[PDB]
This record gives C-alpha cells, structure tokens and sequence, in this order.
DNA sequence: ATGGTAGGGGAAGGATCG
DNA sequence: CGATCCTTCCCCTAC
C-alpha cells in the first residue's frame, strides 16, 4: 500500500496500488476543496474519508453506489452499521432475508463480500443535515467513479432521482443500472427489486455470480 | 421477478445464447433484435453482443475412430447411427439439416402431437432424425439426463424407432475390433442401412464414433434413378456389374455430383458400400453430370426440385390426388365433394390459387418465383390466356426449362382452380 | 377586468397548481391560481361501469374510435376499417390515475386544460371578479375557469420589465474556480415597467489599494458599505465582494418579466450562487405568488441531444428551477439552436446581420470620422448601429485591423464616430459590431484604476449586447406567436421538438371533427430510406438557368391525395407478377379512379415486388384538414401583415406567419417517426411517391419545350399521371409574348421541392419575362387541383460540383438586367465551418475567373480546356510559393464531441492535454479555433522544418518565428477535383500534382 | 424529453504484388 | 529487375 501526503489535516492517505493512476490528481483536487471543506463539521471524520482507498479493485465486479454517508454515526464504510439500527442496512437485510431465506441476522457488513465494493458518491456530508458538500466533492466523485467503473463489471446505483443523469456523468456506459433507494422519499416508493439481476447479468458476461451470504455477521 | 424481471432479464435471450449450437435462423434474428433493444434500455445495458448464423453440433462430438481401437471399461449403450438426413429440433419447429433452415415441413401430425414440448430437461436437445427417405427414426441425443429414461425411452414409448438401445453391463475393458462390431450389428436386428455405431457410457456426453474405412476401388457404369413414390424416389447409382453401392442423395438431389463413369473410391463395412458425397474434390463437375442425368432419364426429373415434371399430365385428376379426395372426372363432382368435405373446403378457401397450383405440380419455390418474375402475361377475366418470356438468362437452368415446358399444364390447372373458386363462392 | 397574459407556470410542491401571470391596462400584475387535474377520455360504458365518481365528469358527445392499424394484403379481400361510434366522457382526477383504460392518453394535461376550458395562452380577456377568491395581495383563486374566461377582447399594449446582466471574475492563467477566485465586476441593464433604463456596474474594492480607492471615489465613483446604501441611478459603484453578491441576490429575487443572459445558466448564475454560498451561506430563494412554496437556484441539465443520428451529442441545455414567472432566457442556447453558421463566443454573433455604408469624411493623422445614414446604403441599419454604438468600445466598419473609438456622437438617424488607426483611402464600408483584443489575465496581474474602469466599460457593453441581441431577433414576438399557434405555455416554446408542439392543434381538430383514432397493434421499425436524389444532367452551364419552385409541395400532396392513417382503405402486395397483374386488374375495377387513388410504393420486404396503397377521397381525413387549416391561416396572416400600418402589428403578423410555416413544414417528417401521434408508414411512403411523380411529370413536360411563333409547345401530352381527367391534353398553348422570340427549354436538375430549367439565352430581362409567362401558363394549364408553381430567380454561371452541390449567381424576379446579382452556393465548401478562410477566397476567385473565361473563350472545347488548364496551373504555382511572409487566418473549427472508444483518438487527446495543463480549455460541445494538418503523420516530403506535425490549438496567441503554419495546399487539390467537374484532359492535372505532391490525384 | 437514411471527402492501414 | 498503387476499409466529422 502506497502513501501520499496532502497539505491539510491528516497529512497522510494510504491507498492500494489499484488506485495508482488517479491518486495524485485526487490530491490536486482535494487541497483547494480542503480549504473550505474543514470550515464545517462533517459526519465522517476526515481520517475516515479515504478508508475505502485500501480495498483492491482487481477482484471486484459489482459496485453498489449511494449518494452520501449516514447523517449521524459515520463509520467511513458505506452502508455499514455494526449495531443493526440504520434504516438502509436493516431494510437491505430484510430484503435479502426474504429473497434468500437466511435467518438470525446480527449484521450485514457488505465490505467483506468478495467481488462487491460498497461506494458512496459523496465522501462527506454536513453533520445532522442532508448532502451539503456536492460542490466540493463533485470533481473528486466523478474521478473516483470513473476509476472504479473501469475495473468493475456492473454498477448498481441507489436512488432514481439522484442518479437521473448518471449516464451523462460517465463517458463510458459500463452497464449502468439504477435502482430505487432503500429509504423511499422524493416522489418515490419501492423496496423490492429482487436483488438478483446482478448475478444473472454476471453470468451473462461469462463471470461468476456473487453469493449474497458472505456478508452476514454472527 | 417483481416487475417481471424484464422477461427474467431476457430469459429467451439467455436460452438462445446457450443454444446457438442447436438453434435456427428465426431465433437468430430474434436474438439479434433482443440484444439490439437490450443494449439501450433503462433496465439493461450493453452485452457480449455475439452473433452466429451457422448451426454446428461438432462441439458435442469427438473424432471418428478408423481402426480397431481399445475401449475403457464400463457399461455401454450402443447406438446404430444410420445414414440419412439428420434433423435437430426440440418441438414442432427447427428440424434443420445442419444449415438448411426450414427447407420443408414434414406432414406428420401424429408425430408432432406425440413429441412433448421440451421433454425431460430441454427436449433431449435434438432428435437426430435420419429420415433415410421418409421414415422417421430417432438417434443419439448427447443430453445427459440419466440415459435409460425418457431420452432413449421415447422411441419405444411412441414407436418412432425400433428398440435397439438395450444392452447389458459390459465392463472388462477389451480391444474393440471387427468381431465385436459385427456382433453388435447382429444384436441390433435392423434392416435399415447403418453407417456407424456410437457407444455411450453412464457419465458422459461426447462419444467417439467408430467407422472402418475399408477403401475399395471400383468403376462406375451408369447413373439411373428408380421411382418409389411421389418424391420417394432415390437416385440409386449402380456401379460395377450392377452393384447396389449406396449413395446419400436424400430427397434433395445434391451430394451426388460425382463424375459419370470413370473410376471411383468407395467405402464398405459389412453389406452396404457407400461412396463419397463431397469430401473428395477431384473434378466435381456439375453441368455435365446434370445434363447426362437429364438425358438418360428422358428430359424429366428436374434436379433442383427433387421431383419429376408432370409431362403429358394435363390435370383434372392430379388436384384430387393432391387434395387426398375421391377420384372425380367432372368439375361438378369436384365442387360437390369439396363442399361435402369438412376440411378440404377450409384448406381451399384459406390458400391461394397460385400456391395451390404450385403445390399440385410440386414446383420448387424459389425457382418458380424467379421464373414467374422474369415473364410477361396477358391476363383476361382473372385467367391466364397468353404468356411469354422476357429474359432468357433464366433458361440456362434446366429445371427452369422443364418448369417452363410444363407451364402450359400449370396454366390449365390454375384456370381450373380459379373457375372452381368462382363457382364455389360466387 | 381587462388583462393580457404573459406566462403560465406550475408548481412542483406537495400540491400542484397552475398559475396565470397577466397585466391590466394600467400596469398592475395579477396572478390567478387554477387547480391541476389529470384528464382522461372514456366511452359511455366505461364511465358508467366505474363505481366511484373520482372528482368530476363532463360529456363530450358522439365520437368515432376508428382503428388506424395497417396490414399488408395479398388479395383484394379487404373488409373495412374497424370504426365504432359512441358517446364520450371526460374525467378529471387530481391523483395520478383513476381509469387505466383511457382511449386518449398521448396528449398533455396543459393542452387538455386549454382546449376544454377554451383559454388562449396569449389572449386578452375580461376576467369576472366573482369566481375568484383573494388569498394574498395580487393573487386570486379560480375553481371554474370554463366561464371565467368567456369574454375575449382585442389585443392591447402593456409595459414589461427586463433584466440583463453579465459577470467577470479574477483568474491567474485559465478558467477560474469558485473556491479561490473572486468576482471583479458585475453589470446591470435594469429596465422597469415605467420604461426607465438604468445601466450600472458594481466594482469589487477588495482588489484595489487604499489610495486607488480614494482616487476613484474623488473622481466620480460611489463607495458603499451596505445594501441599503446602494443607488441604481449611479453608473459606477464601488463596494466589497460580499455586498456585490448580496446586491445580485436581491436583484435576481425580484419579479422580472424576463432575465436574459448569454451563457449565464452554466457560468454566470452558477458562479454567483456558488460564491454566495461559499462566502456567506444564504441562498437565492424564489417564492410562489401565493406565498406557499419556496425554492433555491439549482441549475439542472437537459440532455435532449439526439436528432435520430444527425448530431454530435448536439448540446446539453441548462435551466433554472424558479417557481415564479421570471422567464430566465439564455441567448447562448437560443442562438445555438437558431443559427449554425458561425462561432459562439459573443464576438461574431451579429456580424452577418447588418449592412450599411460608412462613407469616409477625413483621412488626417489617426482621427478619421465616419458617417452613416439611411440615404447611404439602406434603412434601419444606421439606426441599429447608432443604438449599439452608445456602449461599444471597438468598432468594425468592415475592416480587420481593430480600432479604438475616440469620440462618438448620435445625430438624427445617424452616427459620427472617430477611430484611431493608420490612415487609408477607402470609400465604402459595411457597418457591424466589433471585437475587443485585450488580455484579461495580463490586466489582472497589475490591477489599477484605469484597468478597472476599462473592464467595467467592457462588462456594461456585454450587458447591453444582451439586450441588443434580444431586440434584434424579436424573441418576445416569437414567444407570443408560438404560444398563440402552439397550444402550450409561453415559457416552454423553444425547449420542445416537433413531436410535442403539434399535439395542440391536432387535439383541437380531433375534438371539432369527433375522431379518436387509436392504434392497437405493435409498430414494426423498418425504414424506407427514400433516396430521391437526382443526378445533374450537365456539369457546366454556359446558358442561363431558370428556377421553378413548388408552393409547399408536401402539404399540397397530402391534401390532394387525402393521405391520412384513417383514409387508407388497404395496401396490396404481390410476391410474383401473376398475382400482381391479377390484383391490378381487380383494383382498377373495384375502386374507381375518380373517387379512390392508388399509389405505388417501394416494397417493404425483399420478397415482395409490388405495393399499392388505396386512399378514399370522400371523407376529409385528419392530416389534410390540418394542413389546409395551417395554409389558409398563414395566407390570412400574410394578407393582414401586408395590410397593416403600425410597426407593432407588422412585427406581430410577421412573427405569426413563419410560426405557421414551421408548424406546416414539420408534418411530413412527423408522419415517418414512430413515436409521433401522426405516424403512418403507408401515408409517408405515398406522399414521397406522389411528390416524386409530380417532379417527374413537371420535368418531362418542361424538357424539350419550344417557343416558336409565340406558341408554347410541350414535348409530351399534358395529362394527369394518376387518373383520367376532363382537362385538355393539347401540348400547344398560346403565349402573350413577342412573335420574334425563339427559344428552347430543357430540364437539367430537380430537387424535393424545386425544378431547374435551361434556357438558351444570355439576357436577364428576356429570361425574367419568359419565366413569368411560363409560370402563368403552367399554373393555368399544366398543373391541376392545388398544385401551383412560382418563378423564384434566374441562375447564371451555374456550376454543378456533385449532387446537391452548386455555385452560381442569382437575379431575383423583382429585378432587371441592371440589378446586381447575388452569389449563391448550395453544398459548396465555402459554407463549411471546417475548411479554411484563405481557401474559400481562393476558390471563389478561381471559380469566377474560370466562369468568365468559359463564358468568353471562345474557340472550342479542347482549346479552351487546355488554355484554362495552363492558365490555372500558372496562377496556382504563382500563388503556391509563399516566399515565407507568414499570412493571417489559416484557422479551422470543430466541435469537441468525441465521446467514443478511447484507443488513441488524437482529436480528443489534443484537447484534454491542454485542458489539464493550462491553455485552451474547451467544454463538451463547444467549437474551438485550431489548425490541423497531418496529426503526427508523414505523407510526403515538406519544404521547411516543423510543418507536417503542426496540430497546435492556438486560441488567440501568435505563432513564433519557427512554426510557419502554412501548408493548406493539400486540400486545395479540390480545384483539380473542380477541374474534374469543369474540364477533361486529366493528363495535365496529374502531372502538376505529381510534381508538387505526388499522391496520384483521384479524378472524380 | 426523441425527424433520418443515403452520399462525400480525409486518412491509417494492412493487404496488395509489385 | 523491380516494388506500388488499389480499392476497399475502415474511424471521425460536416451538410
């Protein structure tokens, strides 16, 4: 794992080799943003902004994408809550329990499933508020999504309204699949997409399907 | 499958993707349209986008054995691979001879009803119907399933094929030689021409077919056809001093484009010598052999249409034979019987006059369409009164020439059917 | 209460509503709020069989539900169209759906609202103050608008307010960033309802020293520290950046009728909002008239860039989310969608707009004075030039040297401007706006008072150019005409395509004729292409050429043939000639020609060899009636325009007439589009076939026509090519022309809606007179029904390069032999935006010279051929050797729209390299000025070093003393190709190019 | 929220067979 | 004693 030094706060970011050809640019984009980004409190601490940079991208084929971290108790890992209380994670656990049949759920950590990387479009948000760092993270988010989509095979974005033009934000349409958010809001109400189109799309491209059982916590 | 899963995320597309090896043309265009619309969709994006139009089954087969090889021990099922026009299908469609997509429809309604829609797993994945001339016989299926079950049991259940699929536990690996091959042939107890024996053991899909070359060198005397029935005749070439020498030439008169007379190489195994069809190039002259065949027959039996021209036969009776009704000598009796018949009236009202006459005279489809498209008519009162040729290039084909020769009888029968239709509904 | 409507807008809150903004006679603005319903159409049985009455229902009457599904037939046993008549009902539901089985579901809710309630979006009405409820000052609520808008009154003039603004922000090397770069100047062009025009520029004082600020204050500028101390009556105001942003926020929050900017949605407004959020944290909030909804600025994007193939990712539009009236108009998108013949950087937008004379008065030192008046070149151009000169700084009088304005004076319908340039003795000029050659980055590093004042002047000039462009194009009249013609809100007339805008009048026609045409079968996509491209008969035309044009050929064909989806009795196809003959014999008897019309079409499938579509001409279908209404109303508006006196009426009628032209011209394309409400494959193919048949008929009758003894004798009989008629078929007619006239005619070229005829004459007056006589005789005698032709112009020195590609001189019909012709090119490289500027001039000169020399050679074909070849070779060799002397121009343009496979892609790689480093950052879909020759390619041997590898962009810089960027002679070989279209004897052509380039030139 | 296919001209670039 | 020039054969871009 390589390391880089930035001008502001943590002074040290550790990243895997798979993120090599963009990391420098990220710093070139980060410093300016940092000058304003630390002006306000953020739900993720700055030390956990780039925790996901250590995950390799060579053995990943499905990329699940959100819009922002949780407004409170930001762990750094997207869609992660080691207390089974967040709305999105418990809804996803209930859906996967209905679809598969596994019972006795004590956690659904998604970062441990092989071939699936949890990703957040915006790496930070205002504490106790909605997404308020869209202008700051815009170019960084675009760069990171472009880097990720060139390694993974399928992209599954959560939120129809938020990703209404996700195809315009990415020059290469690498299997852009947009799904409804687990938390229904903003003229939307849907919770059951059967969570199985990803696997069949995977063997439609001569790729091994991903089992939705390695993420369970006992 | 909440929102129909978009047809189970194109279940038919996936089936065609895995079925390219045993698919047909219409499914190929359907799959092309499916991928074209799926690559730009709110619920599906770009796919592998691979296309193919040639039907091949060589992936499920192995190399042919040409010597008394040695076999591994185990239980074996011996399959008498016959010598006929192989057809592959799963239901009342397909039945394509390795590329001849839907050449013609076999009129076996009982067979079509008997065959289950996707029997067992996927309808044994193909039937391997040899159809030597017109007799239906099933063969290997390669599909695993179990083997002593529906796959091989369908022939015994419905009577399509004589039961020759029964064997015993063999084991005790021995060198497969001529003696065992002949013993298995005699144990088959069949009179149909057999060309190969394919062994299947429990736990495999691809079998190594065995065929003894036994290259013989024989001379050709003459090529003569013998009639067995309406499109049931076979151009049985006779070589040497009247030997039988089997030749493929199934229904359609191709693969018999061998040089007349001269010296040839043949293959014989126990009783039925078979020569090459198209493997040995040599000369492969076609114009000379077609002209010699036509001249020997007597200017009849057009090659492309695999049938014989109705020279001299005007009509008024061939319509009855084609419609499978009682023989009649007058138009009034024909009309009365057509009215009385429950289904002949429906079939004559549904079809057109041109199609009815074309099927009555047994003309080829494409050749007759082209010949009509290069002609001029003088239609009067919805009947043909005078016809002429405009382009004489199409006359280069002898089959087109014979069809033009019998076009007079075609016109007479066309007028007769038009008059019958006018007198029936008007 | 007399009111004139200005805008209709909705609300995207919890509860939807429809708002009317209108103005009374005095000037008071009135807002009226209507409920927003979802409209459905059902039959009587469906309405009665639905248990809970959802919200409301009103009857329609007896209507037909004709089926328009078309299927091919192999015989003549065509039964009938499935048509049923039943009582219809209209259902209003506030929620999304309450029927699920509606027959009419392809129309918009706003069109239903307007047509059912009988409301014109731009009509003057007399509101009744009894169905309205006061909820807040200046707002009313209406529940039954059916009778609240019953009375209509003639149009009356009302005042309007506008706001035009521009921005400038500091930058070091290239495009600024809101996180690091502040704003320096913001200009405003406030126009109020009272008509007062206020120009004022806000200047940031944070970028100036204390002594410079004191000097600026002492010399006239105003300094403020709060919003309350800002006065709009002062031109120059000095303040801090926070106060600047707060003043901009306050201005944009007021209810203006229009807010017009140039590329303001993407850059100006976005920059203002982002910087205001960064510095303070507040927001620019728009509130609804009823004070129930509030939103912020969030510029969203519309990616409607697909003209079914013919576009490079076209362009993405940017819009604002204001929920008040406040029509935010962006001239960058409007001009891009309007004109496609220039570059879009606010430097050459209006150059090709005006033409006026700039007669020189003095040529002393560097203070030349120019004059302009209506008596010099034309009327109106001088007034516009004087109007735009009030704020201009650099003036163009058709010179390419750029001059600074010293003194300006506005006299009675004229201007007097003093330039600063080296003296030169010219006599006539062309007057248009100019460009400023200043370096903002160089000016920002050393910031002083003079630089700030000059920048403020430039900003106010741009803000005023916004208004000048708005007034020149007549955007307001176009918006009103679009609202009147297209049944749509006034704020969405330029943002939709033909498939959406035609649903209004179509719905009106369907309701008035009681037709509910419905489709019940899946549509199959298989294009018929069409072709119709005609090969020109000759390559060079020494003799004169006349032009005859069809008056709206396709609408007239659709009316004549009654081509509608509901009039198609049936289509008959045949796979062989026997059945084709049988079907033709049965068809000529079953459907008599006097009533039915049979049109032959190209086969849909390869197996088919014929296809005949039959149309009944006694039921007055939908599309022909719509086209007839459009044409009649366009003629009425043109007559009213020619009969009007006041300028406002002239402008209104002129705006309406071309909107009707546009709506009439889009029907033919719509009939061939699958996702249209007018889709009909057979009707479109039949329309194309009948158009081709009419073109062939006119070409055949016009070809080989003589004018002997004052008699017009046609080559073939004048007969209807569709069915027998009672009209005379004699090919000889009397002419009201002198007996001494002796001429011959021949058809050389044809188009979709045009025909070219050849006359063996050279005079222009005689040609014009004979063309008028031919137009009269052909209109009266040759054509039939509603097919009329018109004599457009006389074409001289016609040169045909390829199909749909020619260059010639044009004399208008209302002109004489002494009138000056106009050079006209169609498809020539001179109209391309990516060839050159020197190449166009050179090919123009060569074409003119060669045309003159072939007009008067004059020995014979081969002698003049070799003479032209040698002369052109000598001239091109003399102009080939540049003897150094680096010239200007040599500049090309292209759009950054690759978005393709990565691979290498040198064009995409070239742009992205400069964007990431510093210079020439081009966005997506923006044209840039570069110069490409052999992008890292070596085709042959050059002359000097650093020539073939030249691929630099260069936006405004000048190449240094080692670039020498002149090698465009490669494409100049088109002249040789032009010689292919002009002369024979390729041997001379090959030798010269082989000597110079040696690349085996392609002949033809 | 959506008109539409042929024709033209520049140029890589291996195939061509020189 | 020699290789060239030939046209498709493609990708990109403009009416």
């Amino acid at each position: 794992m390589n390391s880089v030094t930035i001008s502001h706060a943590p002074y040290t970011i550790t990243y895997h080799d798979d993120w090599e050809p963009v990391m420098s640019q990220l710093v070139e984009f980060y410093n300016e943003v940092a000058s304003w980004l630390l002006r306000d409190e953020t739900s993720p601490i700055p030390d956990k902004f780039f925790i996901q940079l250590k995950q390799p991208l060579r053995n990943k084929r499905v990329c699940v994408c959100g819009i922002d971290p949780y407004p409170k108790d930001g762990t750094g890992v997207p869609f992660e809550s080691p207390n089974f209380t967040k709305k999105s994670i418990k809804e996803i656990a209930s859906s996967i329990s209905r679809l598969t049949g596994v019972i006795d759920y004590k956690g659904y950590n998604l970062n441990i499933i092989d071939g699936v990387i949890p990703w957040n479009y915006y790496l930070s948000c205002k504490l106790g508020e909605t997404k308020s760092h869209a202008i700051y993270w815009d170019k960084i988010s675009k760069l990171l999504l472009q880097h990720i989509t060139k390694h993974v095979s399928v992209l599954y974005c959560l939120g129809k309204t938020d990703f209404s033009n996700i195809r315009a934000k990415l020059e290469s349409p690498v299997t852009t699949i947009v799904g409804y958010h687990p938390a229904a809001r903003d003229h939307q109400f849907e919770k059951d997409r059967s969570f199985e189109i990803i696997n069949v799309l995977l063997e439609l491209d001569n790729k091994t399907p991903i089992n939705w059982a390695q993420g369970f916590i006992y | 499958m909440t929102s129909s899963a978009d047809l189970t995320n194109l279940k038919e597309l996936l089936s065609l993707y895995k079925s390219l090896r045993f698919s047909d043309s219409v499914a190929i265009e359907k799959y092309n349209s499916l991928v074209e619309w799926g690559t730009s969709t709110y619920w599906k994006i770009g796919v592998q986008k691979v296309t193919n139009v040639e039907t091949s089954i060589s992936d499920y087969y192995d190399e042919v054995k040409n010597k008394p090889f040695n076999i591994d021990p185990g239980y074996y099922i011996f399959l008498p691979v016959y010598f006929g026009s192989v057809f592959i299908y799963s239901k009342g469609k397909n039945m394509v001879e390795l590329g001849s997509g839907n050449s013609f429809q076999i009129p076996d309604e009982i067979r079509s009803a008997c065959n289950k829609v996707l029997d067992s797993d996927n309808g044994i994945d193909f039937l391997r119907f040899v159809l030597l001339n017109n007799r239906w016989i099933m063969e290997d299926a390669i599909s695993k399933y179990q083997s002593p079950v529906n796959i091989f049991k369908l022939a015994s259940e419905y009577g399509l094929n004589i039961p020759n699929y029964l064997e015993i536990e063999i084991e005790e690996d021995t060198l497969f030689d001529d003696e065992l091959y002949s013993i298995m042939e005699r144990s088959f107890d069949d009179t149909f021409p057999k060309i190969s024996i394919s062994y299947i053991k429990l736990g495999e899909l691809k079998r190594q077919v065995v065929d003894f070359f036994k290259f013989s060198f024989m001379y050709i005397e003459s090529i003569k056809v013998d009639r067995i029935g309406d499109n049931i005749f076979i151009p049985s070439v006779i070589t040497k001093s009247g030997k039988k020498i089997l030749v493929k030439d199934v229904d359609h008169l191709i693969r018999s484009k061998v040089r007349e007379h001269t010296f040839v190489k043949v293959k014989k195994k126990n009783t039925f010598s078979i020569l090459y069809d198209y493997d040995g190039n040599g000369t492969e002259t076609r114009g000379e052999v077609i002209k010699r065949i036509i001249d020997t027959i007597g200017r009849d039996y057009y090659v492309n249409g695999k049938y014989f021209s109705k020279v001299g036969i005007a009509g008024l009776k061939q319509l009855t034979n084609k419609l499978d009704i009682n023989e009649c000598a007058t138009v009034d009796e024909l009309v009365d019987e057509i009215n009385k018949s429950g289904t002949v009236k429906r079939k004559i009202k549904n079809q057109s006059v041109f199609d009815l006459s074309r099927e009555c005279l047994g003309y080829p489809e494409a050749d007759f369409i082209t010949l009509v498209n290069n002609m001029r008519f003088k239609i009067e009162n919805c009947k043909v009164v005078n016809f002429n040729i405009e382009n004489t290039n199409c006359l280069n084909n002898p089959s087109i020439e014979t069809i033009y020769g019998n076009f007079n009888q075609f016109v007479s029968i066309f007028n007769t059917v038009t008059d019958v239709k006018k007198r029936l509904f008007e | 209460m007399d009111v004139r409507c200005i805008n209709w807008f909705e609300s995207h809150g919890e509860n939807r509503f429809l708002y009317l903004k209108s103005r009374c006679r005095n000037g008071e603005t009135v807002f009226i709020r209507f409920p927003h319903y979802f409209y459905y159409v059902v039959t009587d049985e469906i309405y009665q069989s639905l248990s809970p009455p959802p919200f409301n229902a009103r009857p329609m009457g007896k209507m037909r539900t004709i089926d328009i599904d078309e299927t091919i037939s192999y015989n003549l046993d065509i039964k009938d169209r499935k048509c049923s008549v039943a009582d219809m009902w209209l259902i209003e539901e506030p929620k999304k759906r309450s029927i699920q089985n509606a027959t009419m579901d392809e129309f918009f809710n706003i069109s239903w609202f307007y047509i059912s309630n009988g409301i014109s979006p731009d009509g003057c009405y007399s509101l009744d103050e009894q169905y309205l409820t006061k909820i807040n000052n200046g707002c009313y609520h209406c529940d039954d608008p059916r009778n609240c808008f019953a009375k209509e009154i003639p149009r009356f003039d009302i005042p309007r307010s506008y706001l035009f603004l521009d921005i400038e922000c500091h930058f070091d090397k290239k495009f600024p960033s809101v996180f690091i770069n502040p704003i320096s100047h913001t200009s405003y062009c406030y126009i109020d309802l009272s008509g007062k025009r206020l120009l004022f520029t806000l200047i940031n004082e944070e970028m100036l020293t204390e002594q410079e600020i004191q000097e600026a204050v002492d010399r006239g500028c105003l300094r403020i520290q709060s919003l309350m101390e800002m006065d709009y009556e002062r031109e120059l105001v000095l303040c801090s950046e926070i106060v600047l942003l707060r003043i901009a926020k306050q201005l944009l929050e007021l209810t203006f009728d229009y807010v017009v900017t140039f590329n303001g949605h993407n850059f100006d407004l976005r920059y203002i909002t982002n910087r205001l959020e960064l510095l303070t944290g507040e927001k620019i909030i728009f509130r609804s008239p009823d004070k129930k909804e509030a939103v912020h600025l969030c510029i969203y994007e519309r990616n409607q860039s697909s003209h079914k193939g013919v576009c490079g990712m076209a362009n993405t539009t940017f819009h604002v989310n204001n929920n008040n009236g406040t029509i935010f108009f962006d001239l960058y998108s409007f001009i891009q969608k309007s004109e496609k013949l220039d570059s879009y950087k606010l430097d050459s937008i209006s150059k090709n707009a005006f033409s006026c004379m700039g007669k020189v008065l003095n040529r002393g030192v560097r203070e030349m004075t120019f004059i302009g008046d209506d008596t010099t070149d034309a009327k109106g151009k001088a007034d516009t030039f004087a109007k735009v000169l009030t704020t201009g700084n650099y003036v163009t009088v058709d010179e390419d040297i750029i001059c600074k304005v010293i003194r300006k004076d506005i006299l009675e319908n004229g201007f007097k401007v003093v330039l600063s340039c080296p003296t030169l003795p010219n006599d006539i000029y062309k007057l248009s706006f100019g460009k400023d050659d200043i370096d903002l980055a160089q000016m920002y590093k050393d910031y002083n008072l003079n630089i700030a004042l000059d920048m403020a002047r430039y900003c106010i000039h741009d803000a005023c150019l916004c208004q000048y462009l708005w007034e020149y194009y007549g955007v307001e009249t176009k918006t009103d005409a679009g609202a009147a013609t297209y049944v749509l809100p006034q704020s969405m007339v330029f943002e939709y395509r033909a498939s959406t805008i035609i649903k209004g009048p179509l719905l009106k026609l369907l309701l008035e004729t009681k037709t509910i045409l419905v489709r019940s079968e899946t549509k199959q996509k298989f294009p018929y292409e069409g072709g119709k491209v005609f090969a020109p008969k000759q390559k060079m035309f020494s003799n004169n050429v006349l032009i005859f044009d069809y008056n709206s050929l396709y609408p007239n064909v659709c009316i004549f043939g009654n081509l509608s989806p509901e009039t198609l009795v049936g289509v008959v196809v045949s796979t062989n000639r026997l059945e084709e003959e049988i079907n033709n014999q049965l068809l000529l008897q079953k459907y008599p020609p006097p009533r039915y019309i049979t049109v032959h079409c190209e086969p849909r499938l390869p197996n088919l060899i014929s296809e005949i579509a039959i149309f009944d001409r006694s039921i007055e279908g939908t599309i022909p009636r719509l086209l007839r209404t459009f044409l009649a109303e366009r003629a009425r508006y043109k007559k009213m325009l020619k009969q009007a006196t006041s300028s406002t009426e002239k402008a209104i009628y002129d705006s309406m007439q071309y909107t009707y032209k546009i709506v009439a011209n889009s029907v033919y394309g719509l009939m061939g589009f699958r996702n249209s409400a007018l889709y009909s494959y057979a009707s479109a193919k039949s329309c194309t076939s009948i158009g081709r048949r009419m073109i062939l008929y006119l070409e055949s009758v016009l070809n080989g026509a003589e004018l002997s003894n004052g008699m017009l004798r046609f080559a073939n009989t004048l007969s209807n090519p569709f069915y027998m008629d009672d009209r005379d078929i004699n090919p000889i007619v009397k002419t009201s022309l002198p007996i001494d006239y002796r001429f011959r005619f021949r058809s050389v070229y044809g188009d979709t809606d045009s025909v070219f005829t050849e006359i063996d004459s050279q005079d222009v007056d005689k040609s014009i007179e004979i063309a008028k006589e031919l137009e009269r005789l052909i209109n009266s005698r040759v054509l039939f029904n509603n097919f009329k032709i018109e004599f457009e112009a006389v074409y001289k020195n016609l040169i045909m390069q390829s199909k749909k590609k020619y260059t010639t001189m044009k004399y208008s019909a209302s002109s004489n032999s002494k009138s000056v012709p106009e050079r006209i090119n169609k498809g020539t490289s001179e109209t391309r935006r990516d060839v050159s500027k020197f190449h166009k001039n050179m090919i123009k000169t060569y074409k003119t010279r060669l045309s003159e020399m072939l007009s008067e050679g004059r020995m014979n074909s081969n002698q003049v051929c070799i003479d032209i070849l040698r002369s052109l070779e000598t001239d091109l060799r003399s102009e080939f050797d540049s003897r150094s002397s680096p010239l200007e121009l040599f500049m090309l343009s292209r759009m950054h729209h690759s978005n393709y496979k990565s691979a290498d892609n040198p064009n995409m790689y070239l742009v992205t390299e400069y964007n990431k480093n510093n210079p020439e950052t081009i966005e997506l879909g923006e044209r840039y000025y570069f110069a490409y020759i052999c992008p890292a390619n070596v085709p042959w041997t050059k002359k000097l070093v650093n020539i073939k590898t030249y691929e630099t962009i260069i936006d405004r810089s000048f190449k240094l003393g080692s670039n020498q960027r002149i090698f465009y002679e490669v494409y100049f070989k088109r002249l040789t190709s032009e010689i292919v279209n002009l002369l024979d004897n390729k041997v001379l052509c090959i030798s010269f190019f082989q000597r110079m380039f040696g690349s085996r030139p392609t002949f033809y």
